[PDB]
C-alpha cells in the first residue's frame, strides 16, 4: 500500500506476482531470500491471489502466475549421500508448493 | 369481580395474570415468608413484595383493612402516561409490558379509573390506524413493517395475525380462482 | 416545451392506471401498497414499461436525466388521485428500476455511455454518511423582499441571477424554516474480483444515490445497479470532468440483508422451507456433506465449521457481564491438507465474511487504523478486516506467518468482542463480534511427531485459549486412505464430481450455497437455545475430568502444556453444545447435544494438547 | 407581524395557568437581585414541561415541535415580556438597560418520534425540534459572537445601536448583517463602539458521535454538529454521554450558488441547542433521596460490609474475593493531602493483576468500567502514546492550535481500565509513568507548552512473558515491565489457573449457572435484543462515600500502620508502600462511613497488602 | 374443534362467493328445452325449476347464478351483465362517491364479487369493453377504500352505520372492526361503577 | 349465542335430500335403456351444495 | 414461589399454540410434559400436607383468626393457580386432537398421555356415532370449502394401483390425469394420492 503525497489518503500498489499475472514469475537464488520475504509466496503459488488488509485497504488481487525458482544446496553444493530435507534450507510447506 | 370477555381457559389470560405488581403488606403473618422467600420468617407490616397479579387482585380486597395495598406500578407511572398522550404509534409498548392492554383492563376494574381508560382507549384506537395500514399493505416484508411489528403487544399481534390473513385471503380469491 | 411535457406526462399516468397482467393492476396496487406504509416511491420493472408502449422506453433511454424526472411528477398524480378524495400532502415519489439488460463490465464504461441507462454489478467499498440534497428551496429577495420558491429535481438549476419582480445582481437568499430536503449517499463500487483484466488493480467508481435508496447497502456486499452513467464538475488535465452514477436501482443479489436491526426480512414460502429442514432426522449429516463437498475426508473439521457458521449464543446478565457466543477455530498442520480451501469455502457460506492471509496483515488493517481526512485535516477512524467482517466470520489464513505486533491486535477482538482505540485524540470501543477461522502450520512445515508437543507449535497460550476446538492435522500415508482421496481427486479434475454434486443436491444429501447462506442467516435470528438443568450435570462431571487427564498429562511431560485446558474452554464446550441446538431450531440444549460437543472437543483441543 | 402576535398571547396564557413558570422566574430574578445588586449568577432560563403545554394547547405543543421557528420566538418573547412586567429595580445601569438580554426556552419529556440519535437523524427531520443521544467529541474553544454594537455620537450626546444576524444565532432566516461596525453616522457625525454597553454571547461547536454500543453491525458510528450559545456553553466536555434538545437546521447555499460547479455536495446541517441534559448510565449522578440516605446509612452499621459490598462487585465471577475487596477499595478510593512546598500526596489506588489467561482479568476490567462514575477503557496495541496523554489539533471553527485529550486526562477523578498493558510499546509506557507519578501530563510540541491534570487511578491487566506465569522463576523473569514502573503501582496481584478438583467443579457449576440465566419477559430459546446489594445500590454507596466523608487518619490505626510496616520491610518493599497502606487503610474508612481511621482499618489494609505480597 | 379457526367468527371469500352464486342472473340460453304441444327435465329442490323447463334460445330468462355457469361452462348459454356493470353507470356512481365524501354510492351487496366471477367466467358477454369495465371496477375499489380509512377513525364503544358497504368489503374488515370495539368496549365497562 | 335450532326446517330438508338422492339414483337407470344428461348434472350438483350447507351449519354448531 | 412452574408449562402451551396455527399443515403436536406436569401435581401435594398442617394446629391455639385466615387461603390461592395452568394446558391439547379427530382420522401416538390416547379414541368413535345416525346424508367429516366446482382435473402424485372407493374405481398410476367430478375424488385429494384442486 502506497501513499499519495497530496491527496494523502492509501491505494495499492502491484508487485512481481501481479505484474507477472497469467504469465511467470522467476526468482533466482531462492535459498537466499530472507525467510520473511520468501514466506510471502505461500499464498500466490495455491490459491493464486494476493490478499492485502492494510491501512484500512481489505481486497483480494489475483495472482496466476507460474513461479520458476533457481537454489543452491546448503554449503553451495549438492552432497548426494544426505536426503533432500538436509541439502536444503527450505521446509515441506514451500517445497511441497 | 370478574369480567365474562377473559376466559379461564385463555391462555393469554393465565399468562397475564402471572405478572407481578409490587405490594406493601398491612399486617404481620407468620408462615407466609415463602413469598419473601424465606419459608422461616414471618410476613412483617410495611415489607414491600411484588406479588403475581393472580395473588396480589385477591389479597388487595379481603382482610376495613386488606392484607395488602397494591402500589402504582411501574407500567402505569406518569412517564408512560405522558409517553402514550405525544406519540401512540411510536411507542414501544411490548419493551413496556408484553401484555400492557390486559394488564390495564385488569388495572382499571380492579380501580374505576376514568383517567386510565381515556389514555389506554386512545392509545389503542390510534394505534390501530396502523395496525390496519401494515396489515392492509400486501406484496406483490418492507423494513416500515418490520420496525412497527417489533412494537407490537401480545393482544395486538392477534389483531394483526387476524386482520392480515382477512386481506390476504380476499386478495387471493379476487386475482386467482 | 411544456406542451412537450404534459404529453410525456400523461403517457406515463396511462402506464400506471393501464397496466394489467391477469386481473390485477399490478402498479396501482404498488403505489396503494407502498403509500399506506408511507414509502413514497414506485419499483417499476422495464419490460412491463416494453410491453406496454415501446415508444416509451425509447423516449426513456435516449434521454433519461429529462424523462426520469416526469415519471416522478406523473407517480405523484396517480397517487394523489388513488390515496386522497378530491374536492373534500404528498411529496415527491421516486421512480426505482428493475432491468435485465446487459450488465456492463465496470471497466468498459466510457464515453459511449454518458447520460445512458446503464445496469452493471461489483463490490461497495464504501458508504458515506447521508447529506441534505433540496427538493423545495423556498426564496426571498436581499432588497425589495419578493418571495417565491424553486422545486428541484435532481438530474444533471441554481439561484436565480434577476429579481423576477433597481434590485441588484444575485438578489435571492434561502429561507431554511420553508425549505425542504431529502437524503442523498455517496457509494464507492469496486469491480468484481473474477472480472478484472490481468494483471491490473480492480477499478472504482463513485455513485450517488437519494431517498429509500439510501442506507440499502454495507461495505462488503456484492450488488447489481441500475442507474445513470454521468458527469460531474469537480475541481479535482483540461476540460474533463469525473464520472459517476446516479443510482436508479440497488438489488442486493443473494437478500444480504444491509443495515439491519434483525427485522423480519424473510418471505413465508423461504421460511417454510426452512422450518421443515430444521425437522429433517439426518440435517446434521446433510449440513456436514453441503461444507466443501469436494474436500475429501476432515469430517470433524467440517462438523466443526457447522457449529462456528451457528454460533453458540451471546448473553447479557444483570452484572452486566457480556458472554460470547462465537465459536473460533484454528486448523494447525501439515501442507496439502485442504485447510485453505476449507478457509476459501467459509468465506463464501457465511452471510458476512472476509478471508485474509496473516502475512499480508497488519494491526491496523486487521482492527481499525486511523486515517487523517485531507479536506477537514482531521482523524478518522476507518475499520479493518475485524470491523467488514463484524456479525460474521474472519478467515486468518498463514496466521503462523503474521508478525508478533499484528497478532496481539486481535487478542481484545476474539474474547470481549471490540477494537478499543486511544489515538490522535480519538478514542472509542468499537464494536467487533466475529468468529474466527484461523489456518497454520507448526514450526518445521510437518508435524515431526516424535519431537515434544510444544517445541511443535508456535503460539503463546494467551491466543491458543482463545480458540475453542484446535485441529492438529496430521497427514498419515494409509494406502488404503491414499487411493480413496487418489479416486476422488482425479473425479474432480475429469468434471465427474460436478454431476455428482449436482445428483446430491437433487437427492436432498446436499445443500447449495445460496440455501445454506439463508439457512444460517435464519438460525442466527431465531435460535439461541439455553442448557436443560440436566446438561449441566454432564458438562461439569465432564470438565472436571479433561482438568484431572491434563494434570496427570502434565506430571509425565514434566511442565505446562502448550495447548492450554482452561474454564475458557468448559465455555467453548458450552457454546459448541448451542450451535447444534441452533442447527435443528431447539429452544434448548440436551443430553443428545452435549454429547456431541464433548466428542468434538475430544476429537480437536483434547486429541491435539494428548499428543 | 399578525400570526407572531397571536402566538404571543397564547404563549402569555400558558405562563399564567401554569403558574410553577412564573413562580421559576421569579425566583431567578430576586436571586440575581440579591447576588449582584445587593451583597454565582443564574441564567435567564426556563425549563418548561412539553406536556404541561401539550395539555393546555396541543395546537401550539405541535406547533413548538414540528414548526418550532415560528413557535419558539413568539414563546420566548412572551417569556420576556412577562419577565419584564414582575422585573422591579431603582437606578439600573446602562449594560443592563442595554444588555439585548431575553428569556430563554428549555424542554421536559416525551419527545416521541422525535426522540433520535446521530444515525437515526434524516432530512425529513429538518426544522423539528429533535432530541438526540450521545457521546460527546470535539468541543471547540469558546469565543464571543457579536450580537448589538452601541455607539456613541460625539457632537449630538446620542447611544446608537445596531443588532447582527447570524445563521446559527435565529431560528428564523435574516438577511445576514456583515459583522462591520458603524464607523460614521446617518447625519455624518463620527461614531465611537462603546464595549461594555455593546452586546456579546459565548459560542461554542460540539461534535455529538452516536454511542458505540447501539451502532449496527460492521458500521462506523455517526456524529452531529451541535452549536451551543450563551448559558450552554461549557456545561459538557469530550467523552461526557449527553442527551441535547434543539431545533434541527440547514445552513448555507449548499452548492446552489454559481461560485461552486460540483452540483453533487449538499447543505451543512446543525442543532440549534435549547438544553443539554448529562448521562453516564448505560443521570450522570445518582440523586439522593432521604431513604437512600436512610439505606446507606443503616447498612454501614453491619459488621460484614466490606464483605457485602466486594461480593456484590462482579457477582458473574467466582473467587478473586481479594482482588474484588481490592476495586472497592480503588473505587472508594483514599483522600488527597495538598501540601505545601509542592508536598502533593496521592489519594488514588492503581491495581495491577497479572496472570495465567483465562481468570477474569478482562472480565474484571469490564466490570470497573461498568460500576465506576467516569472510567476510560484502552488496550495496550489499541493505544498511542499520543492518544493517552494529549494529541495536537487545529480547531477547524477558530483555524488555531489546540489539544484533544487523551484517555489520561479525560479520566480525571475516574479509573482507567488499561488491558494488555505489558503489550504496550516502551516509547507509550513512558506515558504512563508521569501520570502514575506527579497526576499530571507535560505537553511540548508544536509551540504547545503546558501541564494537564491526569488525577486518575489506573487497574491493569497482563500475562507474564511466557503465556503461563512459571513458578520456577523470578517476579522480574515473569512479569515484562521496568521494576520502576512496578513501585507506581498499590497492589500487584498474581494470578494463577491452577488445577484442583474440588475448586475446578465449583468454578464449573459456576458458570453452567451462568450460562443458563434468562433475562425477565424473553421466552425459552429468545435470542437478546444470605446478603448481596444491587449494583444501582452500590452505585450510589459508593457515591455517598465519596461526597460525605473524608476520613482522618488516627493514632489507633498509626500504631498499627508502622508494626506491620516495620515487620513486612525487616523479613520488594520500599517508602513507597508505607503510603500504600495509608491509602487502603483511609480508602476502607470511607466504606464503614466514618470521619477517622480506627485500627480495625489498618488491620483490613496490612492483610490485604500481605496477601498481594505473600499471596496468602 | 369442529369448525376450523380461520372459520369460527366469519366467512371465507369462497363462501362469500357461495352465498352470491344463490342470487338470479338473466341469461341468453343456447338450448331449447320447451317441449311443443304438436326427455330429462330439471327436478331441483334448491331453487325454481319451472325456469329451466321452458328454455327457448335466444329469448331472455332468469335463472340462479350457479346454473348460468354451470351452463355458460359448455357453449350453452349467455350471461347477460346486470345493467349497473355498464360504463354509464360505473361512471354515475364514481361520479356520486367523488361528490359525496360522506356516504358509500348505492352499489348492490354483491357488486365485487359478480363483478370478478363474470369478468373471468362471462368475459365474452359484455357490451362494453371488459378493459374499461375493469379499470372502473378498480377505480370503485380505490374510492370506496379511501372511505373506510376514513370511517376507522371513529372506531367507537357504542356502534357504526357503514350503509352501502358491499358483503366482500365488510368480510375483509370484520375481524378488524369487531375486534377493535371489542377491546374499546371491555376497557370502557371495565371503568364503571 | 348458540341459536335454537331450526327443528321442523331440519327434519324437512333431511326429507328432501334423502327423496332427491333416491330420485338422482332412479333417473341413472333410464340411462341404461332425448337422453340429455344437464339435468342429471345440476340435480347432482345441487345436493353437493345443499349438503354442503347443511354440513357447515351442523359443524359450526 | 408455587405459581412458577405453572407458568412454564403455559409458555409451553402458548408455543404449541402459535406452533399449530403458523405452520400451515396439520403438525403433530409436541410431547407431553409429564415431567413438569408431575413437578406441578407433586406441589400441589405439598399445598394439601400445609392445609393438613394447618388444620390441625388450628385447635393446638397459634392464633388462628388471623393466622389460618391468611394461611389457608395462600395455600388455597396457590392451588387453584395451578389447576388453572395445568387445565389450561389440557384443553388446548385438546383441541388439537379434537381437530385432528375431524380433519384426519374423521376420513405421532408417542406425543400423548396414556388419558389422551383414550380420548382421543373415545372422540373418533364420537364423531362415527354422530354420521353413523340420522343425519348420514351429509358426511359431517367432509369439507367445508364450498362446491365452487363440478368436474375437475386432478394428477395423480402416488402410485396406488386400482382402487375401489364407493362411488367406483380408479388405478392411480404415478403422473396420468383424471378429469372427473369433485365430489367422486375429494377424499383420495385429502389423503394426498391426488394433486391439483
Ligand atoms: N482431502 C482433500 N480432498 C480434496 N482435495 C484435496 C485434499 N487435500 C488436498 N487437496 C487439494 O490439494 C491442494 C491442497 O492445497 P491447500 O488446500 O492450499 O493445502 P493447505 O492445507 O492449506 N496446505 P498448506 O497451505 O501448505 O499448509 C488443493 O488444490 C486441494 O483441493
Ligand atoms: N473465576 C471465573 N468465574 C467465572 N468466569 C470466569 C472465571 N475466570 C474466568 N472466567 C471466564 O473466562 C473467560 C475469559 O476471561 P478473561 O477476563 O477474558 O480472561 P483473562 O483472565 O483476562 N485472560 P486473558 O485475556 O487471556 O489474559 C470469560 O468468559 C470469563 O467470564
Ligand atoms: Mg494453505
Ligand atoms: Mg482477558
Ligand atoms: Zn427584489
Amino acid at each position: 500500500v502506497r501513499k499519495d503525497p497530496i491527496t494523502k489518503e492509501w491505494t495499492l500498489e502491484g508487485g512481481a506476482l501481479v505484474l507477472a499475472d497469467k504469465g511467470v514469475c522467476l526468482i533466482d537464488e531462492f535459498d537466499k531470500m530472507n525467510d520473511q520475504d520468501r514466506t510471502s509466496i505461500h499464498e500466490a503459488m495455491e490459491q493464486q491471489s494476493i490478499s492485502i488488509s492494510k491501512a484500512g485497504i481489505v481486497t483480494t488481487l489475483q495472482a496466476r502466475c507460474s513461479i520458476i525458482a533457481a537454489a543452491n544446496p546448503n554449503g553451495g553444493r549438492y552432497n548426494s549421500t544426505l536426503p533432500l530435507a538436509q541439502n536444503v534450507s527450505l521446509t515441506e510447506p514451500i517445497l511441497s508448493r | 369481580s370478574h369480567m365474562a370477555s377473559m376466559g379461564y381457559y385463555d391462555i393469554d389470560d393465565v399468562l397475564a395474570d402471572g405478572t407481578e405488581f409490587p405490594c406493601k403488606f398491612q399486617y404481620d403473618i407468620p408462615g407466609l415468608g415463602y413469598l419473601e422467600n424465606n419459608p422461616g420468617r414471618p410476613i412483617t407490616k410495611n415489607t414491600k413484595l411484588s406479588l403475581p397479579l393472580w395473588l396480589a387482585r385477591i389479597l388487595a380486597i379481603v382482610g376495613p383493612v386488606p392484607f395488602v395495598e397494591l402500589l402504582p406500578p411501574d407500567m402505569f407511572s406518569t412517564k408512560v402516561m405522558n409517553a402514550i398522550k405525544t406519540d401512540p404509534v411510536a411507542l414501544d409498548l411490548h419493551s413496556i409490558n408484553s401484555h400492557f392492554f390486559s394488564l390495564a383492563i385488569k388495572w382499571i376494574m380492579l380501580f374505576s379509573e376514568k383517567e386510565l381508560a381515556n389514555v389506554v382507549s386512545e392509545l389503542l384506537l390510534q394505534r390501530a390506524q396502523e395496525l390496519n395500514h401494515h396489515a392492509s399493505s400486501l406484496s406483490i416484508t418492507n423494513i416500515a413493517t418490520s420496525t412497527f411489528l417489533l412494537k407490537l403487544e401480545e393482544m395486538e399481534k392477534e389483531i394483526y395475525k387476524k386482520s392480515h390473513e382477512s386481506y390476504k385471503d380476499t386478495k387471493r380469491w379476487m386475482f386467482k380462482k | 416545451n411544456d406542451d412537450d411535457n404534459t404529453e410525456i406526462i400523461k403517457s406515463f399516468k396511462n402506464f400506471i392506471l393501464e397496466f394489467r397482467l391477469d386481473s390485477q393492476f399490478i402498479y396501482r396496487d404498488q403505489l396503494r401498497n407502498n403509500i399506506l406504509v408511507k414509502n413514497y416511491s414506485l419499483t417499476v420493472n422495464m419490460e412491463h414499461l416494453i410491453g406496454y408502449n415501446e415508444d416509451i422506453y425509447k423516449k426513456l433511454s435516449d434521454e433519461p436525466s429529462d424523462i426520469i424526472p416526469l415519471f416522478e411528477t406523473a407517480i405523484t398524480q396517480v397517487a394523489k388521485r388513488i390515496s386522497i378524495l378530491s374536492r373534500a400532502s404528498l411529496p415527491t415519489f421516486q421512480l426505482i428500476l428493475n432491468s435485465n439488460a446487459n450488465q456492463i463490465p465496470l471497466r468498459d464504461l466510457d464515453s459511449e455511455h454518458v447520460s445512458k441507462i446503464v445496469r452493471l454489478s461489483g463490490i461497495i467499498i464504501s458508504t458515506s454518511v447521508l447529506s441534505s440534497r433540496a427538493t423545495y428551496l423556498s426564496i426571498m429577495c436581499r432588497n425589495c423582499r419578493h418571495t417565491t420558491s424553486i422545486t428541484i429535481n435532481n438530474f444533471n438549476v441554481s439561484l436565480p441571477r434577476s429579481c423576477l419582480s433597481n434590485c441588484g445582481p444575485d438578489p435571492y437568499i434561502i429561507i431554511h424554516e420553508s425549505s425542504k430536503f431529502i437524503d442523498q449517499q455517496f457509494l464507492k463500487l469496486q469491480e468484481i474480483p473474477e472480472l478484472v483484466p490481468v494483471g491490473e488493480m480492480p477499478r472504482n467508481l463513485t455513485m450517488t444515490c437519494d431517498r429509500y435508496l439510501t442506507n440499502k447497502v454495507i461495505p462488503g456486499t456484492r450488488v447489481t445497479i441500475v442507474g445513470i452513467y454521468s458527469i460531474y464538475n469537480s475541481k479535482n488535465g483540461v476540460a474533463i470532468r469525473t464520472p459517476y452514477i446516479k443510482i436508479l436501482g440497488i438489488q442486493s443479489d443473494v437478500e444480504t440483508s444491509s443495515i439491519w436491526n434483525s427485522v423480519t426480512m424473510f418471505t413465508e414460502e423461504e421460511e417454510e422451507e426452512f422450518l421443515q429442514l430444521s425437522r429433517n432426522p439426518k440435517l446434521y449429516e446433510i449440513l456436514t456433506n453441503s461444507i466443501a463437498p469436494s474436500i475429501f475426508g476432515n469430517e470433524d473439521i467440517k462438523k466443526a465449521i457447522v457449529c462456528l457458521l451457528m454460533g453458540g449464543s451471546k448473553k447479557i446478565l444483570p452484572d452486566g457481564m457480556r458472554l460470547r457466543g462465537d465459536i473460533n477455530v484454528l486448523l494447525l498442520g501439515d501442507p496439502g491438507t485442504a485447510k485453505s480451501q476449507l478457509l476459501k469455502f467459509v468465506e463464501k457460506v457465511s452471510p458476512i465474511a472476509v478471508y485474509t492471509s496473516g502475512k499480508g496483515s497488519s494491526a491496523a488493517g486487521l482492527t481499525a487504523s486511523v486515517q487523517r481526512d485531507p479536506m477537514t485535516r482531521e482523524f478518522y477512524l476507518e475499520g479493518g478486516a475485524m470491523v467488514l467482517a463484524d456479525g460474521g466470520v474472519v478467515c486468518i489464513d498463514e496466521f503462523d506467518k503474521m508478525r508478533d505486533e499484528d497478532r496481539v491486535a486481535i487478542h481484545e477482538a476474539m474474547e470481549q468482542q471490540t477494537i478499543s482505540i486511544a489515538k490522535a485524540g480519538i478514542t472509542t470501543v468499537l464494536n467487533s463480534r466475529t468468529s474466527v477461522l484461523a489456518a497454520a502450520n507448526p514450526i518445521y512445515g510437518r508435524y515431526d511427531d516424535l519431537k515434544s508437543p510444544g517445541d511443535n507449535i508456535d503460539f503463546q497460550t494467551t491466543i491458543l485459549s482463545r480458540f475453542d476446538m484446535i485441529f492438529i492435522v496430521k497427514d498419515d500415508h494409509n494406502e488404503e486412505r491414499d487411493i480413496s482421496i487418489a479416486n476422488h481427486v482425479i473425479n474432480i479434475h475429469t468434471g465427474n464430481a460436478n454431476a455428482m454434486q449436482n445428483q446430491q443436491e437433487e437427492n436432498g444429501s446436499e445443500i447449495s450455497i445460496e440455501k445454506m447462506k439463508r439457512y444460517i442467516t435464519y438460525c442466527r435470528l431465531k435460535c439461541a437455545p439455553r442448557l436443560s438443568p440436566q446438561a449441566a450435570e454432564k458438562l461439569s462431571s465432564n470438565f472436571v475430568t479433561i482438568r484431572k487427564q491434563l494434570l496427570i498429562n502434565e506430571l509425565e511431560s514434566t511442565e505446562r502444556s502448550s495447548i492450554p485446558i482452561t474454564i475458557r474452554q468448559l465455555e467453548a464446550i458450552i457454546r459448541i453444545t448451542e450451535s447444534l441446538a441452533k442447527l435443528e431450531l431447539s429452544p434448548i440444549a440436551q443430553e443428545r447435544h452435549v454429547d456431541e460437543a464433548i466428542r468434538l472437543f475430544q476429537a480437536s483441543t483434547m486429541d491435539a494438547a494428548s499428543q | 407581524d399578525a400570526v407572531f402576535g397571536d402566538r404571543v398571547r397564547r404563549f402569555q396564557e400558558f405562563l399564567d395557568t401554569f403558574t410553577s413558570y412564573r413562580d421559576s422566574v421569579r425566583s431567578i430574578q430576586v436571586y440575581n437581585s440579591n447576588n449582584a445588586a445587593n451583597y454565582n449568577i443564574l441564567p435567564h432560563r426556563i425549563i418548561i414541561s412539553l406536556d404541561d403545554l401539550r395539555e393546555f394547547d396541543r395546537s401550539f405543543w405541535s406547533g413548538i415541535l414540528v414548526e418550532p421557528a415560528y413557535f419558539i420566538p413568539p414563546a420566548e418573547k412572551a417569556l420576556t415580556d412577562l419577565a419584564d412586567s414582575m422585573d422591579d429595580v431603582p437606578h439600573p445601569n446602562a449594560s443592563a438597560v442595554s444588555s439585548r438580554h431575553p428569556w430563554k426556552l428549555s424542554f421536559k419529556g416525551s419527545f416521541g418520534a422525535h426522540a433520535l440519535s446521530p444515525r437515526t437523524l434524516t432530512a425529513q427531520h429538518l426544522n423539528k425540534l429533535v432530541s438526540v443521544e450521545g457521546i460527546v467529541t470535539k468541543t471547540s474553544l469558546v469565543r464571543p459572537k457579536l450580537i448589538r454594537s452601541v455607539h456613541y455620537a460625539a457632537k449630538t450626546g446620542r447611544f446608537h445601536y445596531r443588532d447582527y444576524t447570524d445563521a446559527t444565532t435565529t431560528l428564523t432566516t435574516r438577511i445576514p448583517t456583515p459583522a462591520i461596525y458603524p464607523t460614521e453616522d446617518t447625519e455624518g457625525n463620527k461614531l465611537t463602539t462603546e464595549y461594555g454597553y455593546s452586546t456579546f454571547i459565548d459560542h461554542q461547536r460540539i461534535t455529538v458521535q452516536e454511542m458505540p454500543e447501539m451502532a449496527p453491525a460492521g458500521q462506523l458510528p455517526r456524529s452531529i454538529d451541535v452549536i451551543l450559545d450563551d448559558d450552554l456553553v461549557d456545561k459538557t466536555k469530550p467523552g461526557d454521554r449527553v442527551n441535547v434538545v434543539g431545533v434541527f437546521k440547514s445552513l448555507g447555499a449548499g452548492g446552489m450558488n454559481q461560485s461552486n460547479s460540483n452540483t453533487l455536495i449538499g447543505f451543512k446541517t446543525l442543532i440549534l441547542g435549547n438544553t443539554v441534559y448529562p448521562l453516564h448510565a448505560r443521570a450522570a449522578r445518582q440523586m439522593l433521596t432521604d431513604f437512600d440516605i436512610r439505606n446507606i446509612n443503616k447498612l454501614s452499621k453491619k459488621k460484614d460490609i466490606f464483605d457485602i459490598l466486594s461480593q456484590s462487585l462482579a457477582p458473574s465471577i467466582y473467587g478473586h474475593d481479594h482482588i474484588k475487596k481490592a476495586i472497592l477499595l480503588m473505587l472508594m478510593g483514599g483522600v488527597e493531602k495538598n501540601l505545601e512546598n509542592g508536598s502533593h500526596l496521592r489519594g488514588d489506588i492503581n491495581i495491577l493483576m497479572v496472570g495465567d489467561p483465562s481468570t477474569a482479568k478482562s472480565q474484571l476490567l469490564r466490570f470497573v468500567l461498568n460500576t465506576a462514575s467516569l472510567a476510560i477503557a484502552t488496550t495496550g496495541r489499541g493505544s498511542s502514546g499520543v492518544g493517552l496523554t494529549a494529541a495536537v489539533t487545529t480547531d477547524r471553527e477558530t483555524g488555531e492550535r489546540r489539544l484533544e485529550a487523551g484517555a489520561m486526562v479525560l479520566a480525571d477523578r475516574g479509573v482507567v481500565c488499561i488491558d494488555e498493558f505489558d503489550k504496550m510499546t516502551d516509547v507509550d509506557r513512558v506515558a504512563i509513568h508521569e501520570v502514575m507519578e506527579q497526576q499530571t501530563v507535560t505537553i511540548a510540541k508544536a509551540g504547545i507548552h503546558t501541564t494537564l491534570n491526569a488525577r486518575c487511578s489506573v487497574i491493569a491487566a497482563a500475562n507474564p512473558v511466557f503465556g503461563q506465569y512459571d513458578v520456577n522463576r523470578d517476579p522480574h523473569q515473569n512479569i515484562a515491565l521496568p521494576d520502576s514502573l512496578l513501585s507506581r503501582f498499590d497492589l500487584l496481584f498474581v494470578v494463577t489457573d491452577d488445577i484442583n478438583e474440588i475448586r475446578d467443579r465449583s468454578i464449573s457449576e459456576h458458570v453452567l449457572r451462568t450460562h443458563r440465566y434468562l433475562p425477565p419477559g424473553y421466552l425459552e430459546g429468545e435470542p437478546v435484543r444470605p446478603k448481596l446489594v444491587t449494583i444501582p445500590f452500590l452505585r450510589k454507596y459508593v457515591q455517598y462515600a465519596k461526597e460525605r466523608v473524608i476520613p482522618q487518619l488516627t493514632q489507633e490505626a498509626i500504631n498499627v500502620i508502622v508494626k506491620n510496616y516495620t515487620d513486612l520491610r525487616n523479613d520488594p518493599i520500599t517508602a513507597r508502600t508505607l503510603e500504600t497502606l495509608i491509602r487502603l487503610a483511609t480508602a476502607h474508612a470511607k466504606v464503614r462511613l466514618s470521619k477517622t481511621v480506627n485500627k480495625v482499618d489498618a488491620k483490613v489494609a496490612a492483610n490485604l497488602l500481605r496477601f498481594a505480597l505473600l499471596g496468602e | 374443534m369442529s369448525l376450523p379457526a380461520h372459520l369460527q367468527q366469519t366467512f371465507s371469500p369462497e363462501e362469500i362467493q357461495f352465498i352470491v352464486e344463490n342470487e338470479p342472473i338473466k341469461i341468453f340460453p343456447r338450448i331449447t328445452t320447451r317441449q311443443k304441444i304438436r326427455h330429462t327435465r330439471w327436478q331441483l329442490i334448491t331453487t325454481d325449476d319451472k325456469a329451466l323447463n321452458n328454455m327457448v334460445a335466444m329469448r331472455s330468462t332468469e335463472v340462479v347464478l350457479w346454473i348460468a355457469l354451470l351452463l355458460k361452462q359448455q357453449s350453452k348459454c349467455s350471461i347477460v351483465a346486470p345493467q349497473w356493470l355498464t360504463t354509464k353507470e360505473l361512471d354515475r356512481k364514481i361520479q356520486y362517491e367523488k361528490t359525496h365524501p360522506d356516504r358509500f354510492s348505492e352499489l348492490p351487496w354483491n357488486w365485487l364479487v359478480l363483478a370478478r366471477i363474470l369478468f373471468n367466467k362471462a368475459k365474452d358477454d359484455f357490451h362494453d369493453p371488459i378493459h374499461e369495465l375493469r379499470g372502473k371496477i378498480q377505480d370503485l375499489r380505490e374510492i370506496r377504500q379511501i372511505k373506510v380509512l376514513k370511517g376507522l377513525k371513529y372506531l367507537n364503544e357504542s356502534h357504526l352505520q357503514l350503509d352501502n358497504l358491499s358483503l366482500l368489503e365488510i368480510n375483509e374488515l370484520r375481524p378488524f372492526i369487531t375486534e377493535i370495539m371489542d377491546k374499546l368496549r371491555e376497557i370502557h365497562t371495565a371503568s364503571l361503577t | 349465542e348458540l341459536l335454537p335450532y331450526p327443528h321442523q326446517l331440519m327434519k324437512r330438508l333431511l326429507n328432501r335430500i334423502s327423496m332427491q338422492s333416491q330420485l338422482i339414483e332412479n333417473i341413472s337407470m333410464g340411462f341404461l335403456d332425448n337422453e340429455s344428461k344437464l339435468p342429471l348434472l345440476c340435480m347432482e350438483t345441487e345436493l353437493e351444495r345443499l349438503k354442503f350447507v347443511i354440513r357447515s351449519y351442523i359443524r359450526c354448531r | 414461589m408455587y405459581g412458577d412452574l405453572g407458568n412454564k408449562l403455559v409458555l409451553e402451551a402458548k408455543r404449541t399454540k402459535q406452533l399449530y396455527a403458523r405452520s400451515n399443515q396439520d403438525v403433530n403436536l409436541p410431547m407431553y410434559h409429564e415431567d413438569i406436569i408431575r413437578n406441578i401435581l407433586k406441589e400441589v401435594s405439598n399445598l394439601r400436607k400445609n392445609t393438613e398442617y394447618l388444620k390441625e394446629q388450628q385447635q393446638l391455639g397459634m392464633l388462628d383468626d388471623k393466622v389460618a385466615k391468611c394461611q389457608y387461603f395462600v395455600t388455597l390461592l396457590c392451588m387453584e393457580r395451578n389447576k388453572r395452568c395445568l387445565l389450561a394446558y389440557q384443553r388446548l391439547r385438546t383441541d388439537i386432537l379434537d381437530s385432528m379427530a375431524w380433519n384426519n382420522n374423521g376420513l405421532d401416538t408417542n406425543n400423548l398421555s396414556h388419558q389422551e390416547q383414550e380420548y382421543l379414541k373415545e372422540y373418533c368413535d364420537l364423531i362415527t356415532d354422530l354420521k353413523s345416525g340420522d343425519l348420514v346424508d351429509i358426511d359431517l367429516s367432509g369439507s367445508l370449502v364450498p362446491p365452487s366446482d363440478v368436474f375437475i382435473d386432478v394428477r395423480v402424485l402416488k402410485d396406488a394401483g386400482e382402487i375401489q372407493t364407493e362411488y367406483g374405481v380408479f388405478n392411480l398410476i404415478k403422473d396420468s390425469q383424471f378429469f372427473v367430478r369433485q365430489s367422486d375424488v375429494e377424499r383420495l385429494i385429502q389423503q394426498g394420492y391426488l394433486q391439483k384442486i
